[PDB]
RNA sequence: AUGUUCAAUAUGUUU
RNA sequence: GUAAAGCGCACGCAGGCGGUUUGUUAAGUCAGAUGUGAAAUCCCCGGGCUCAACCUGGGAACUGCAUCUGAUACUGGCAAGCUUGAGUCUCGUAGAGGGGGGUAGAAUUCCAGGUGUAGCGGUGAAAUGCGUAGAGAUCUGGAGGAAUACCGGUGGCGAAGGCGGCCCCCUGGACGAAGACUGACGCUCAGGUGCGAAAGCGUGGGGAGCAAACAGGAUUAGAUACCCUGGUAGUCCACGCCGUAAACGAUGUCGACUUGGAGGUUGUGCCCUUGAGGCGUGGCUUCCGGAGCUAACGCGUUAAGUCGACCGCCUGGGGAGUAC
């Protein structure tokens, strides 16, 4: 009954990419906006919006490189039934480094490479390959 | 059941005003009125299992609202249970 | 815009959901195609036709319905190209190896009917042989003198002639097809959203492709 | 109309 | 789903999980440090036995634990909110949803009577059987019980089981439009609790028809079967007990997202209602099919597709779902 909106955001992205929808809109949130910022800077998603005040909607523009999706596989790792925190040296390497692993660290939500650069780990939100 | 006049009387008696009809006290009072009412219907219609299912749904709804009221504000909880005649 | 013709709208509720960006707003249970997207892709198809006929071309024309047949014949023969105005034989291109032999048999029958011995044999055998030649011309008339393999396939009905589309796709021969509202616009390399039922619309299409390939002939 | 049963077995190749 | 495997169905305590914002804490989490984590062993760089095994020097590791100082993104606790979840109220709609009571008609059977007469009944064919003591057939009157033709519909309602003549009484749920209202009060659920077809059991009624068992007649090699003629429990009612079904969409519940087509049913808004029409918007529902998935069959917005929460279950076939 909607017990992981982060996974719902991820599966919305996945379904939209599979259905070749240009945009995907969802109930926005601060964590969702952080993750979408991470994806937009890392190149897996086009620009996005957080429009709306009393019931905000997050509108993400999806990317298609040739005719195929850019987001290959976006997998939720730390689901609310099993939380997964990793140390600095234990942070994963999705697709042997050429994919990202969005992780929430004390200095905000950042990718695996960024968390390793900053020397701290956290809660592994998701694997975006 | 629990005709418009009786339920509006309970609303006015248990709420902020007559417009305030969704507050926990009014919801619990309406469920309690309906339960006390249906006790008579199930006094002789013992084999009305399909209606008693809805009655038990009402009982569980009233208990969930009472738990919410208790862990939300204990003063209102005590006031409502003593004003309504509850606790076994 | 409506440059000419009646290719602005066609098939009803039987629309392929994949033909969404070209359906314009169907008015009365009939899906109108968006000309604002039809005309630029049509000129793109014609530009690729110009380019591939600059390479001396081998442009098959695949129209098999009882509307497109004679227009296809006229357009292909008017320019110089090859055509299929009847049922598409399964394997004309992918199984070209054994259809080359039926074409050779057709040409043998034809040269014998011209200056051979179709007259100096049994009357029954002879009628059988002229009827077999008739079948071979009715089917392989356009591919008769068609050298080797094609270079592009102008298909008129993507839904009706989808065996030719699928047969060109696995050979990589490009496909310029008129994709109606009820058709599958996937095997088509260069789609041309339009009407098919209208003989006049298909004649517009065939005049366009004939003129453009004649241009490309340098 | 109804109308039962049947014990266990071979096989074989290249520039 | 069909290979073993979704509890029959729901309710619900512990339990697990939990919408959105701000503040606060710092428990989890993360970072560093201190102490420790015996030695050997394992590993790495060497070094000594002619080599190697072996020995040994120095590291590394001992992925752990508690304490200290820090971060506050996420999880958690507290405080305050918020409304998109979830509920409440107003009006209305449809419905074999349930419980109680009362009637209606058709028909079967029996009884009493009239006409009338030698057949009836049954089958593959017969016979048992009923009939001159007068059947069967036909009409009149009465009794009694059970089920409700037509409507009737891949229609409706219900958590499932299941529920269809009409009427009344008591009652549950669902959905729709517009608004207000409370403000996460939610999802799931081991144990537990309740409902749970048919058969069956107990007590008391009832008993038309049908009919296990039973009897007879056939069939047969035999026929403790199919078939025929009868026929008792039972089927019915009240209240208890059982608690199981191929209790089955063989598909747990809840939520989110992802092309379409043809319907059915029940709401609702508007437009030319310039009719019963057109255009939308909801709930439930039947069939076909796209992507995807699948061993395939097939499922396919009511998924067996893409995910999240919780639960139940499976681990070769028999033995055996038996034994104790
Ligand atoms: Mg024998
Ligand atoms: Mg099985
Ligand atoms: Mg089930
Ligand atoms: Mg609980
Ligand atoms: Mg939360
Ligand atoms: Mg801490
Ligand atoms: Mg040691
Ligand atoms: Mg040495
Ligand atoms: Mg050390
Ligand atoms: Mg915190
Ligand atoms: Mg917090
Ligand atoms: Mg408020
Ligand atoms: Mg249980
Ligand atoms: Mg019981
Ligand atoms: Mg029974
Ligand atoms: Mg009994
Ligand atoms: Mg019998
Ligand atoms: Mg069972
Ligand atoms: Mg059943
Ligand atoms: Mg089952
Ligand atoms: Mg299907
Ligand atoms: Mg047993």
């Amino acid at each position: 009954s909607m017990q992981d909106p982060i996974a719902d955001m991820l599966t919305r992205i996945r379904n939209g990419q599979a259905a070749n929808k240009a945009a995907v809109t969802m109930p926005s949130s601060k964590l969702k906006v952080a993750i979408a910022n991470v994806l937009k800077e890392e190149g897996f998603i086009e620009d996005f919006k957080v429009e709306g005040d009393t019931k905000p909607e997050l509108e993400l523009t999806l990317k298609y490189f040739q005719g195929k999706a850019v987001v290959e596989s976006i997998q939720r790792v730390s689901r609310p039934g099993l939380r997964i925190y990793k140390r600095k040296d234990e942070l994963p390497k999705v697709m042997a480094g050429l994919g990202i692993a969005v992780v929430s660290t004390s200095k905000g939500v950042m990718t695996d490479r960024a968390a390793r650069q900053a020397g701290l780990g956290g809660e592994i939100i998701c694997y975006v390959a | 059941s629990l005709s418009t006049e009786a339920t509006a009387k309970i609303v006015s008696e248990f709420g902020r005003d007559a417009n305030d009809t969704g507050s926990t006290e009014v919801q619990v009072a309406l469920l309690t009125a309906q339960i006390n009412h249906l006790q008579g219907h199930f006094a002789e219609h013992k084999k009305d299992h399909h209606s008693r299912r809805g009655l038990l749904r009402m009982v569980s709804q009233r208990r969930k609202l009472l738990d919410y009221l208790k862990r939300k504000d204990v003063a209102r909880y005590t006031q409502l249970i003593e004003r309504l005649g509850l606790r076994r | 815009m409506l440059k000419a013709g009646v290719h602005f709208g066609h098939q009803t509720r039987y629309w392929n959901p994949k033909m969404k960006p070209f359906i314009f707003g169907a008015r009365n249970k009939v899906h109108i195609i968006n000309l604002e997207k039809t005309v630029p892709m049509f000129n793109e198809a014609l530009a690729e036709l110009n380019k591939i006929a600059s390479r001396k071309g081998k442009i098959l024309f695949v129209g098999t319905k009882r509307a497109a047949s004679e227009a296809v014949k006229d357009a292909a023969l008017s320019c110089d190209q090859f055509f299929v105005n009847h049922r598409w034989l399964g394997g004309m291109l992918t199984n070209w190896k054994t259809v080359r032999q039926s074409i050779k048999r057709l040409k043998d029958l034809e040269t014998q009917s011209q200056d051979g011995t179709f007259d100096k044999l049994t009357k029954k055998e002879a009628l059988m042989r002229t009827r077999e030649l008739e079948k071979l011309e009715n089917s392989l008339g356009g591919i008769k003198d068609m050298g080797g393999l094609p270079d592009a396939l102008f298909v008129i009905d993507a839904d009706h002639e989808h065996i030719a589309i699928k047969e060109a796709n696995n050979l990589g021969i490009p496909v310029f097809a008129i994709v109606d509202t009820n058709s599958d616009p996937d095997g088509v390399d260069f789609v041309i959203p339009g009407n098919d039922d209208a003989i006049r619309a298909v004649t517009l299409y065939l005049g366009a492709v004939a003129a453009t390939v004649r241009e490309g002939r340098s």
